[PDB]
């Protein structure tokens, strides 16, 4: 086949210009199409011989010669803030790479811990909920039973229209025979100098 | 204009077999190649393409496990799909250019290998109990099998996560920041008729 | 005071880029939008057709300007080639050229090419009316005509060996489509064809200047005074004789057999024949048959009679357009029949203007006043050759793309491969089938009356 890489999966823009970058494992001979896709909706072409658009606003512009090529939004509004693949028809396998758009904004996470209810606990389970609802980049969580656990589910949202700020739902699904290993913390690690720790007993 | 439209999602048990349909309208089918896509929530794969007057080719990776047929009586292109345990994605159908080799219009449908259907389960996670400037409380909806809305009373500062996959069922999680406590409910609804409301005390 | 051998040569070199031009353009421009452009089929299809129409419609607009065209110190023709030459050589060398613009390559390619066809014209019809002007004897005027037609097949010649030795060397890439499935680049053969356009260029000012330098005016002042100007009459008067519109016709539909079958042969010599490298030696070869062959058609023409020469020479590339498509894509066939191609397209084009002065003779027989005999034929002649080779052109590649055809397709579909196939033996048959039955319904049986018609010339 045929291996097109996209090294950046998420990128950061302003409203001032993007440039999305694809790698080719093969010279392609500019053979390259670049599609646009909002989440909920199918991808649509954006520009195919990688010079040449296709019913699109001007700001979307491509090029590139061989083995890098580049797509470059120097409008970028929020009906461009949305993910872009790239696609190689140089051989029979077509091949894409993946890539999205991304706001700036600041930082400063936010963290809060919450116990299992008691209608939870009556039903044989014991789900912990370790809410980081406002924070900027990528953050990592760790659960101390008084010691590390990897037993825990973790979902992220997209982006804030509003806030533009990141969220993360920490759940630990505990069963009631093993709820007694002494306090339960949750530990939020960002780009902050130091972890943001809250914890029950 | 060019449009081709696709089936409904499907809810397939371990491995059987389902048929997505992709019908074309505003181009001879017969001239052009419809190619399927796979999308698991991450970038694309090619799991083949037909020629709706000949030939047929496939990927190897999905050689025994897609079939691809067109009806050209309706310029229908069907898809089936054998064995799964992994294919939950998104099938998407788009018709090449007969001249480079990409692809003008696209279509869209859903896959979901799992098995069961049962109730949600609503926890009204909320503080502890602590002191600082405003509240956030929780709301837990576990065990499920289908696509839940969660809502609040009239208040816009809500986080819905997306679902997650625990065991063979789905949890979802909810946020709210709050200023003041008077009372609070969190609202959600099932695919099914299961829906319900649970209010939010303290401690 | 009788014109220079040198001023000849220098006359016919100067007109030789004309055609040189209209052959490479003719020969490898399908190729270039198709494959190195990377246009679609139908793109290229409407920027053939509107280039080869406006072709058609400037020529004799030209003409009539420049007919109108007054006295100078520097000449009456010199000025409108010494101002369309500097022109020509920069839109020449952009139709050759891939632009790097998001959008609008069919704009760009239509306004080049046809900008350089109206400069061609612009060059090309005052270098016709300049044989008028050159000088005021006959027998030196059809000298310089005779020099003027063996450079312009020479040029032919090589133009043809130019591009094809420069744009058919560089190997290229390809595009492995799913039927498909089981060094240098493409900006290396873009960079090929802007050489060959410059050196076209270099060629095209070089015989300029050689014109400018060895060919004067000689103050002829139009001759005589007296002339005709109905143009739309006579050209009625012309088409209601009877052998002329018969010769008019069958000339006609032949070059149109003849002109359909380059464009589309480029596309079929690389894509139906395993020649990826190997078409531009296919064309030199077809060249070179058509250069031995003219002597030899010559040779046939006086000896065998003028109306089975053209029964023999048209009809004869019949049974090998049919093994071409009939055959597993074999060199040495290939080659024997791109031999006997040359050898038809040398018959094609040199037996009509051999039965023309039996026409002419025949229609002063008829009309004795007569003025712009052949002066009305070669232009209606170029003009509906030019109209219908550029509307032929324009429906073989909107075929093509109707077909499915893959743009730098290592493996061309099946019905792509089917239309090659057909648009090199069915149509051209056709048309030379049609042309046949015409020269067939040519009533002046060569000079069997012709001659009786000359004993007339004898009477007035
Ligand atoms: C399987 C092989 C496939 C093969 C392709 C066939 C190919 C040949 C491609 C050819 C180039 C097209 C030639 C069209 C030009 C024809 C004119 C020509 O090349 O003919 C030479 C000479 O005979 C004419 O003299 P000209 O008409 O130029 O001057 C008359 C002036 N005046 C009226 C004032 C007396
Ligand atoms: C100036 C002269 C111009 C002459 C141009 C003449 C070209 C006309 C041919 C059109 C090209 C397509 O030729 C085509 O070949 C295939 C043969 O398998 C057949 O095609 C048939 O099957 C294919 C599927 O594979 C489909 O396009 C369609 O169902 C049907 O057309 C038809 O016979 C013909 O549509
Ligand atoms: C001698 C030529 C005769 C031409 C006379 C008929 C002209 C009108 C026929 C139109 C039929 C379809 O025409 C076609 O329309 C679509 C929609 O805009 C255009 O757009 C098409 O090309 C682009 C790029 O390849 C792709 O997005 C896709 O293939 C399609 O959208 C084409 O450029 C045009 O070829
Ligand atoms: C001399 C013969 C003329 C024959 C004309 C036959 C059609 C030739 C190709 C026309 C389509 C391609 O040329 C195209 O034209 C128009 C302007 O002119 C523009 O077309 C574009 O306009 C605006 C962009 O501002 C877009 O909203 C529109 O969707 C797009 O079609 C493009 O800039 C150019 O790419
Ligand atoms: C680049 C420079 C080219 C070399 C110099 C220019 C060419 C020099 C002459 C070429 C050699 C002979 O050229 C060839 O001679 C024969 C003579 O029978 C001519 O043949 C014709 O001559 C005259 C008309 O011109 C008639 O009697 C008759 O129609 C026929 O015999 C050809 O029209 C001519 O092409
Ligand atoms: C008109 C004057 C002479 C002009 C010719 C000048 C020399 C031309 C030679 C170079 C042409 C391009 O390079 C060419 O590439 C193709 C590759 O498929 C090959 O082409 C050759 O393959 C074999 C080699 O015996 C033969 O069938 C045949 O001679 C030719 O088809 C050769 O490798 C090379 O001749
Ligand atoms: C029998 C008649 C003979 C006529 C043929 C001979 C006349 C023309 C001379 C041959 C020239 C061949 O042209 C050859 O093309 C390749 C393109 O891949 C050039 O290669 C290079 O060209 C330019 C140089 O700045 C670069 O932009 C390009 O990247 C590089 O590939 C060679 O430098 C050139 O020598
Ligand atoms: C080697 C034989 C020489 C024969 C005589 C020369 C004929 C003309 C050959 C010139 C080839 C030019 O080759 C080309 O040049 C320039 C930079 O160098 C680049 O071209 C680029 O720059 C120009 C600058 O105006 C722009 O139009 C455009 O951004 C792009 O086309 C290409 O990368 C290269 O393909
Ligand atoms: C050296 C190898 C390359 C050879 C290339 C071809 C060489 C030239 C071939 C000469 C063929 C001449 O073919 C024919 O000759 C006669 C004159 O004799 C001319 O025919 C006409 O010329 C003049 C001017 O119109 C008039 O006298 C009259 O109308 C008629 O005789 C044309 O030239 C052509 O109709
Ligand atoms: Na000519």
């Amino acid at each position: 086949a045929l291996d097109i890489n996209s090294p950046e999966a998420e990128k950061n823009a302003k409203g001032a210009r993007a440039r999305i970058t694809c790698n080719a494992g093969n010279q392609v001979g500019s053979a390259v199409a670049w599609f646009n896709q909002r989440p909920g909706d199918p991808a649509s072409l954006l520009t195919y011989w990688a010079a040449t658009e296709k019913g699109v606003a001007g700001k979307q512009s491509a090029q590139g010669a061989s083995t890098k090529f580049s797509m470059s939004s120097a409008g970028p509004e929020a009906p461009s803030l949305s993910s872009y693949w790239c696609l190689l028809f140089e051989k029979g396998a077509f091949s894409f790479g993946g890539s999205k758009l991304n706001p700036r904004e600041g930082a400063g996470p936010q963290a809060s811990i919450l116990p299992p209810s008691a209608d939870l606990n009556t039903s044989g389970g014991a789900a912990v909920v370790c809410f980081l609802p406002n924070w900027y980049g990528n953050i990592t969580v760790q659960w101390k039973t008084e010691a590390p656990q990897s037993q825990a589910n973790m979902s992220w949202p997209g982006q804030a229209g509003a806030n533009a700020a990141y969220a993360m739902a920490a759940v630990l699904a505990i069963t009631k025979g093993d709820y007694g290993p002494g306090s339960f913390t949750c530990n939020a690690s960002n780009r902050g100098t130091g972890p943001f720790a809250m914890s029950l007993n | 204009a060019s449009k081709l439209e696709l089936s409904g999602p499907a809810e397939p048990r371990g491995s059987k077999s389902a048929q997505i349909t992709c019908k074309a309208k505003g181009f001879p089918e017969a001239r052009f190649w419809v190619f399927w896509l796979f999308q698991r929530a991450a970038a694309l794969d090619w799991p083949a393409a037909n020629f709706s007057g000949g030939p047929v080719q496939f990927e190897s990776r999905f050689q025994g496990n897609a079939s691809l047929k067109g009806s050209q009586a309706q310029a229908n292109a069907e898809l089936n799909i054998g064995a799964l345990g992994s294919s939950t994605a998104t099938y998407r159908c788009g018709w090449k250019l007969a001249n480079g080799g990409f692809f003008p219009s696209w279509g869209g449908a859903n896959v979901n290998g799992a098995a069961g259907a049962k109730a949600p389960a609503v926890y009204p996670v909320e503080i502890s109990g602590a002191g600082t400037g405003s509240v956030t409380l929780g709301c837990l909806v576990k065990g499920y099998n289908a696509k839940p809305n969660l809502t609040w009373p009239g208040a816009s500062g809500a986080l819905t996560f997306p679902s997650e996959l625990n065991g063979a069922l789905w949890n979802l999680a909810s946020a709210v920041t709050g200023s003041g406590f008077p009372s609070a409910t969190c609202a959600v609804g099932f695919g099914a008729a299961t829906d319900v409301d649970k209010k939010v005390a303290a401690a | 005071s009788r014109l220079s051998v040198c001023s000849k040569l220098c006359y016919a070199i100067g007109g030789a880029p004309y055609q040189i031009t209209g052959c490479a353009i003719g020969f490898f421009l399908q190729i270039y939008l198709l494959d190195v452009a990377l246009l679609d089929p139908f793109y290229a299809s409407i920027i053939l057709f509107v280039g080869r129409a406006w072709d058609a419609v400037t020529d004799p607009t030209v003409g009539f300007l420049v007919s109108r065209t007054p006295w100078t110190r520097f000449g009456r023709m010199m000025p409108w080639i010494v101002l369309s030459t500097p022109f020509a050589v920069l839109c020449y060398f952009l139709i050759w050229y891939v632009p790097s613009v998001d959008q609008g390559k069919v704009v760009w390619y239509l306004i080049f090419y046809c900008c350089f066809q109206t400069l061609q014209t612009c060059f090309h019809v005052p270098y016709s009316a300049l044989t008028m002007f050159i000088s005021t004897e006959q027998k030196e005027r059809d000298s310089a005509t005779a020099y003027r037609m063996t450079v312009e097949v020479l040029g032919t010649l090589i133009g043809t060996a130019i591009q094809g030795q420069i744009v058919g060397m560089a190997n290229a890439p390809c595009i492995s489509t799913e039927i498909d499935l089981q060094h240098v680049s493409l900006q290396d053969l873009r960079n090929a064809y802007m050489i060959a356009s410059g050196v076209i260029c270099a060629i095209y000012v070089v015989c300029a200047v050689v014109l400018f330098l060895g060919v004067k005016e000689q103050k002829d002042t139009c001759r005589v005074r007296t002339e005709p100007m109905s143009f739309f009459q006579g050209i009625c008067m012309v088409m209601g004789h009877g052998p002329y519109a018969k010769l008019v016709m069958g000339f006609l539909f032949t070059s149109l057999a003849f002109m359909l079958l380059e464009g589309n042969f480029a596309l079929f010599c690389i894509y139906n024949l395993g020649f990826r490298n190997d078409f531009q030696n296919v064309l030199l070869v077809i060249m070179l048959s058509a250069t031995l062959a003219i002597p030899f058609w010559q040779w046939f023409l006086t000896k065998f009679g003028k109306k089975t020469a053209v029964y023999i020479g048209t009809t004869s590339v019949v049974p090998f357009l049919i093994s071409v498509v009939l055959v597993p894509s074999s060199l040495a066939v290939t080659y024997i029949a791109s031999f006997a191609a040359g050898v038809s397209v040398a018959a094609a084009f040199l037996l009509p203007w051999s039965m023309l002065p039996d026409v002419v003779d025949d229609f002063k027989v008829q009309n004795p006043e007569s003025q712009g005999h052949e002066a009305i034929f070669y232009s209606f002649y170029v003009f509906f050759t030019k109209f219908a080779s550029g509307v032929s052109l324009g429906v073989s590649t909107l075929s093509l793309d109707f077909a499915g055809y893959v743009t730098r397709g290592c493996t061309q579909p099946g019905e792509v491969k089917l239309t090659l196939k057909i648009l090199v033996s069915a149509a051209p048959i056709v048309l030379i089938i049609i042309g046949l039955l015409i020269f067939i319904s040519y009533p002046i049986n060569e000079e069997k009356r012709q001659g009786n018609r000359k004993l007339l010339n004898e009477q007035r």
